[PDB]
């Protein structure tokens, strides 16, 4: 259950959260609503030198998005950040 | 297979953690 994330997030230090929170604000550099969509991710990938298809971006979000809403919020972003880091424990 | 941006590239893209030149990967 998402309980694992709760404990992982709760354990996280205030400084660690602030660092990720700062990135979140930057990520929405392309969103006025403060939400992260394919457009925001598309810009990030573009800088990295990657320019795939929009269909792939949508599918990627679905993989991380449990609701499949196609959008990523702060809560989802935080979970994704921790999940990605844990992936390599 | 042939995954992209495992996490190192992303960390460099933004502030996050320097993690030096690697985390727990040999060379
Ligand atoms: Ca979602």
């Amino acid at each position: 259950m998402d309980d694992i994330y709760k404990a992982a997030v709760e354990q996280l230090t205030e400084e660690q959260k602030n660092e990720f929170k700062a990135a979140f604000d930057i990520f929405v550099l392309g969103a006025e609503d403060g939400c992260i969509s394919t457009k925001e991710l598309g810009k990030v990938m573009r800088m990295l030198g990657q320019n795939p298809t929009p269909e792939e971006l949508q599918e990627m979000i679905d993989e991380v998005d449990e609701d499949g809403s196609g959008t990523v919020d702060f809560d989802e972003f935080l979970v994704m950040m921790v999940r990605c880091m844990k992936d390599d424990s | 297979r042939r995954v992209r941006i495992s996490a190192d590239a992303m960390m460099q893209a933004l502030l996050g953690a320097r993690h030096k030149e690697s985390l727990d990967l040999r060379a």
